[PDB]
């Protein structure tokens, strides 16, 4: 719209890819070194888990046999994202006339034209 | 008025509450929205499609509501529907008069003089917030920047005065709240939200925070409001207003000011050590009920004038406080007329060891202060009667809530998300309860250990406790029940380090040297393990028939309940026997060291009742409702016509259960007197023409003719495969199911047989399993052990169930066997951790509200959801795991049957709705000169004894204590039938026990038959012409205290 809608968008946009990331670090400690903390007692390096948000993206960087489940819950995390879409903007704008019914595009190339490109990873660098 | 929270039905997604507002705020007046909330599927960046708004005043959503009626309101081009929605975001009331922003609190113990009442500590300065429509007065108390709200329900409230505090001339400045109980102490622990306070607080519960615990010892509120004289109609919805000008002496108590966790306790410590343990255990137990203040029970003179009196002249002075009903401020008037009315008017130990009739101390643990009671006759337990000596040592100690009720999942281990996945936060109370435990309640010169808890005590949770004396300890008495260090899991510990309490007497002392092993009889089967031999035994004939005359009974039992030590199980009689004691296999719990005979029941026939879960069951086999409704027709016939005829007053007394060939009112109706005749017999029958439609309405209880109780039994030799047992009724077609049945497939229908050899073995009401080939009977019908308990059997021509269907696994989870031993400290963290999550009745109400409501009963997916949780939820006491009730499974709506006023009652169709709709339209369609001064002197002793009784309990005016059923029910016992059970076996107890009393009165009064005979005539005299009408009230129970040789004499006029 005019005002404070584009606003509004920003917002949910900046909240709705921070716990995009949340998810992705909730997936990482499913690995078998990871074992005594989904256990049910209690903690004293359990912080260290938690304060710690570098770490876990440097982690995904290195060691490809992590990264294939952290790649599928961003695609998991992002669909609750590209909803977005149907609440705001009218029904007679020229991108969802064409991406509803399947002439050119789909509603994964017009959140990238309006509110976020996504996440890019590659096959080997 | 009702409320101010307003639904608004669709506003647009892309709207943040600081857009509504503005909006919202235009069209009505300026800052008149309290708070809006706009609900979240996500956790800050998805709104729903609709929004909560709660307005200042009621005429401000009476504007709203008018204005949304004509689609007037339109917002982002979305109209808005403003529908009512009672949800109540913020407790407050909506009234300028009813919230008050500055009163000072003061907290203190009512007076003991007229009108100068002491004050422990005063607050500078609360919130005080009265509310209407949800029943309660909250205070809002500021102390070093932390938040605390104490709530004070309209249902502990007793009394509400008025004050004066200046001294002028009917000047209205403070008011008096009287309590009884005491409040709840809450504490407020840390983009579409517009709270224009100090708000997004969580009021989760916690324990006492005024200093050191004085909020328990006052239960008495002072509210002083500085304007007084204005509100006085506002202060009528509280409950008891007394119009009368109260005044005012403020009094410095500080030495009452304790500094333990148990309060209030009787603060004897300046006045020495020579002090009796049962004058200072009632004085403390006359303290909790409001009865004597508590500067009167710290008073010198009148401990003073109790220790220069002899004790048992000094407990009839404390047991007759009761008897004043309000609160007597003058505590030497009652002691200095009774020690002067004392002088003109044994069996403490007597009655444990020979009648098993105990006197034990209870008490009630609140969370903000304790409720000890009195000595109460109770069946005496084995562990008690050895210690003979130490029967003022044992003490029950239970956990309940502040207002007596059971402790919610609400108050301890409350859930908040920290990190990733979520975890119960301890509160206060879970340390309390955990440091109340580890330490004890010590009161008086002694103090109290833990002892043990039974399995069945964990449901109604309560602690026996001993004082661990110099001569046996809490751990002495432990180490002779046997030795628990062998068993490493805590859940089956902490269930066999309680299973010598239960309710036994002893016969006789059986030796090791009359031990025989008997080997363990596998029916096993495609790896699932099962057992027919499982706690069966085999006893010799001399000895049972020598048990038989020890305990007291006619003919020999077929099969008892034992406890052999450590062993438990029941035990066969054959008649080829040579020793007495031959145990199998499966029946070891513990080192079996102590040597005892205790049974718990014999050999008898009850009739066969039904339950409400067999109905839901045999309504989806292939049975309409044909003759269930047939059956309630026959029994209310017969319910509508006892009253009236005397034929059928003696044919529904024979069957229901306790006239089992011996009553008080059987051999009064065997001569053949009208039910209407005297005013006794009448008022006797009265209740028990609605107890059994009190048990219809709440319960089903449909009487069944064919069938009887038996116990579970099994055969040695081995010539039955897959057959039912010959039973003997003081044929075919029996169908066999336990009480715990929630799934389909555990119904068994079976036929019996006649057998030409069994008449020999004698088995009299004892059911015989096979032991050979398939899957055996009880073991996979409903998961029943072979043990001793009850079964239910109908040979009857109605039902017939000719629907079988293969059981689910009955298997259990692993055991949780610990590591290292147990050390005292994880049977407390484990008795603690069954007051949360422990959803046993409430998956069996969440099943059996979801058959009528659902078709295919008990085959959906949803349905078998919680019968597979039943097994684990039943089986808390054996293996520790949680019962986990899940959610989008409450159907969040109940029928007609149970009448919650939280859920919206539907109009109900079903086999059980039918089953209430005809009863429901039948409640509105109904020596005789001699004895005359020995009579004359035991009427009043048994009348004002019997006050003692009427007025302790609370009676109606008769049949309350003589049948043990409650007319006015209390707050406490109206939900909790599991500890109503038990009171009303404790005045059944009681009565039985006066009138044991009366008959040893009446051994000393007649020394010849013709003397026995005509006592009985001056007896029914006095209390039954109008001519001896006293001004106390003549209660119609002394003909039946002797109305054995009663019926003699109409027995003699006759002929
Ligand atoms: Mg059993």
């Amino acid at each position: 719209s005019d005002l404070q809608s584009r606003k509004n968008l920003t917002e949910e946009i900046s909240y709705g890819l921070r716990e995009a990331e949340q998810v992705c670090n909730k997936q990482q400690l499913m690995v078998e070194s990871w074992r005594d903390f989904l256990a049910v007692n209690g903690e004293d390096k359990e912080e260290d888990s938690v304060s710690d948000l570098a770490r876990f993206c440097y982690e995904r960087q290195k060691s490809a046999t992590l990264s294939e489940l952290a790649v599928s819950a961003f695609k998991d995390a992002y669909r609750d994202v590209q909803a977005l879409a149907y609440r705001y903007g009218d029904q007679s704008n020229s991108f969802l006339i064409m991406s509803k019914a399947g002439s050119k595009g789909n509603i994964g190339k017009l959140v990238q034209h309006s509110m976020c490109i996504g996440l890019q990873n590659s096959a080997v660098s | 008025t009702n409320r101010s929270t307003v639904k608004i039905s669709n506003v647009p997604q892309t709207i943040v509450a600081d857009e509504l507002l503005r909006f919202l705020e235009l069209h009505l007046g300026e800052d008149t929205v309290f708070a809006l909330e706009i609900p979240t599927t996500r956790d800050n960046w998805k709104p729903r499609d609709f929004a909560r708004v709660q307005f200042t005043t009621l005429e401000v959503k009476s504007r709203a509501q008018l204005l949304s009626s004509q689609s007037k309101l339109l917002f982002k081009t979305h109209n808005l529907r403003l529908s009512e929605a009672y949800d109540d975001i913020i407790p407050r009331p909506v009234d300028p008069r009813k919230r008050l922003d500055d009163i000072v609190l003061t907290v203190g113990f009512p007076e003991s003089d007229e009108k100068r009442f002491c004050a422990l500590e005063k607050w500078d300065g609360v919130r005080c917030w009265i509310l209407t429509e949800k029943r309660r007065v909250e205070f809002w108390v500021w102390e070093s920047g932390d938040c605390y709200k104490i709530e004070v329900r309209f249902e502990d409230i007793i009394e509400t005065l008025s004050c004066c505090v200046n001294g002028d001339a009917s000047e209205i400045d403070a008011f008096l709240l009287k309590l009884k109980y005491g409040p709840k102490v809450f504490k407020r622990v840390t983009r579409y939200r517009f709270c224009k306070e100090d708000f997004d607080f969580m009021w989760i519960r916690t324990t006492d925070f005024s200093g050191s615990k004085s909020i328990g010892t006052s239960t008495c509120f002072c509210l002083e409001v500085h304007n007084g004289s204005t509100m006085l109609d506002i202060f009528s919805g509280l409950p008891y207003y007394r119009e009368d000008t109260l005044s005012l002496t403020y009094v410095d108590g500080k030495t009452f000011a304790s500094a333990a966790q148990i309060v209030p306790l009787l603060n004897a410590a300046i006045l020495g050590l020579e002090f009796p343990y049962e004058i200072l255990f009632q004085l403390n137990a006359l303290v909790h009920a409001q009865k004597i203040s508590l500067f009167a029970a710290s008073d010198m003179e009148l401990i003073k004038i109790l220790r220069g009196m002899s004790l048992e002249t000094a407990l009839v002075i404390l047991k007759k406080l009761h008897q004043q009903s309000s609160i007597c401020y003058d505590p030497v008037f009652f002691v200095k007329t009774q020690m002067q009315s004392v002088v003109k008017k044994a069996s403490a130990y007597k009655r444990l060891t020979e009648q098993n009739i105990m006197s034990c101390q209870r008490a009630y643990v609140t969370p903000s202060k304790i409720y000890l009671l009195g000595p109460e006759l109770e069946t005496a337990n084995y562990v008690v009667k050895n210690f003979a000596e130490h029967v003022s040592d044992f003490m029950r100690v239970t956990f309940v809530e502040e207002d007596w009720s059971k402790l919610p999942a609400n108050a301890l281990s409350v859930n908040s998300k920290e990190g990733y996945f979520v975890k119960p936060s301890r509160t206060n109370i879970y340390n309390r309860v955990l440091s109340i435990l580890g330490e004890g309640i010590t009161v008086g010169p002694k103090r109290f250990e833990f002892l043990a808890f039974s399995a069945s005590q964990l449901r109604g949770n309560s602690v026996w406790m001993f004082a661990s004396n110099e001569k046996v300890k809490a751990e002495d008495i432990r180490e002779w029940m046997g030795c628990f260090r062998k068993i490493r899991s805590i859940s089956k510990c902490a269930a066999r380090m309680g299973q010598l309490f239960s309710a036994s007497r002893q016969t006789l002392i059986v030796r090791a040297q009359d031990v025989e092993q008997i080997p363990d009889i596998e029916v096993t089967t495609d790896g699932a393990d099962y057992c027919f031999s499982d706690g069966i035994g085999k006893i010799s004939l001399a000895f049972a028939k020598q048990v038989a005359q020890k305990c007291g009974l006619s003919h020999v039992p077929s099969a008892f309940q034992i406890r052999y030590g450590g062993y438990k199980g029941v035990i066969a009689v054959d008649r080829s026997s040579f020793r007495k004691l031959s145990l199998r296999d499966s029946m070891l719990k513990f080192d079996s060291n102590n040597r005892m005979l205790n049974v718990t029941r014999w050999t008898e026939s009850m009739p066969c009742f039904l339950n409400r879960e067999i109905i839901c069951l045999l309504s989806t086999l292939g049975i309409e409702d044909a003759m269930f409704e047939a059956m309630q027709a026959v029994h209310l016939s017969m319910l509508g016509n006892m009253l009236e005829d005397r034929d059928a007053a003696l044919n529904v007394l024979q069957k229901l259960s306790g006239e089992n060939s011996k009553n008080l009112l059987v051999k009064m109706l065997l001569q053949g007197y009208a039910p209407s005749s005297e005013p006794y017999l009448s008022m006797m029958l009265r209740v028990h023409h609605e107890s059994q439609l009190s048990e219809l309405k709440s319960r089903c209880r449909i009487l069944v003719p064919k069938g009887r109780i038996l116990i579970g039994c099994m055969d040695e030799m081995g010539i039955l495969e897959y057959g039912q047992v010959y039973v003997r009724v003081t044929i075919g077609k029996v169908v066999v199911t336990k009480n715990p049945c929630l799934h389909p497939g555990d119904i068994r229908v079976l036929d019996a047989i006649y057998e030409v050899h069994f008449e020999e073995k004698g088995y009299l009401d004892c059911i015989i399993f096979p032991q050979k080939g398939e899957r055996p009977h009880p073991n996979e019908c409903s998961g029943g052990d072979l043990d001793g308990d009850q079964f239910f059997v109908s040979w009857d021509e109605k039902i017939i169930p000719s629907e079988m269907d293969p059981p689910m696994d009955y298997a259990g989870s692993r055991p949780r066997l610990m590591d290292h031993d147990v050390t005292l400290e994880e049977i407390h963290k484990f008795f603690v951790d069954y007051m949360i999550s422990d959803t046993l009745g409430v998956i069996s109400t969440a099943h059996l509200v979801h058959a009528d409501r659902d078709p295919e009963k008990a085959r959906s997916q949803k349905c078998l959801e919680l019968a597979n949780l039943h097994s684990r939820a039943v089986d808390f006491a054996k293996t520790g795991a949680p019962a986990e009730m899940p959610y989008a499974l409450k159907p969040r709506e109940f029928p007609d049957f149970l009448e919650r006023f939280e859920k919206p009652t539907y109009i109900s169709e079903s086999v059980f709705g039918k089953l209430y709709r005809a009863v429901k339209s039948s409640l509105a369609q109904r020596g005789f000169e001699s004895f005359i001064e020995t009579a004359k002197a035991h009427r009043d002793m048994y009348g004002e004894k019997l006050t003692s009784l009427m007025i302790y309990y609370g009676a109606a005016n008769e049949e309350e204590i003589l049948t043990g059923i409650l007319k006015t029910k209390e707050m406490y016992l109206a939900r909790d039938n599991r500890r109503y059970g038990d009171m009303k076996d404790r005045i059944t107890l009681s009565v039985k026990d006066l009138h044991k009393e009366a008959m040893g009165w009446f051994e000393k009064s007649c020394e010849d038959e013709q003397q026995k005979k005509k006592l009985a005539s001056a007896w029914y005299y006095v209390t039954y012409n109008p001519n001896h009408r006293d001004e106390k009230l003549t209660f119609l129970s002394f003909p039946w205290i002797v109305g054995d040789v009663l019926l003699d004499i109409k027995a003699e006029n006759a002929q």
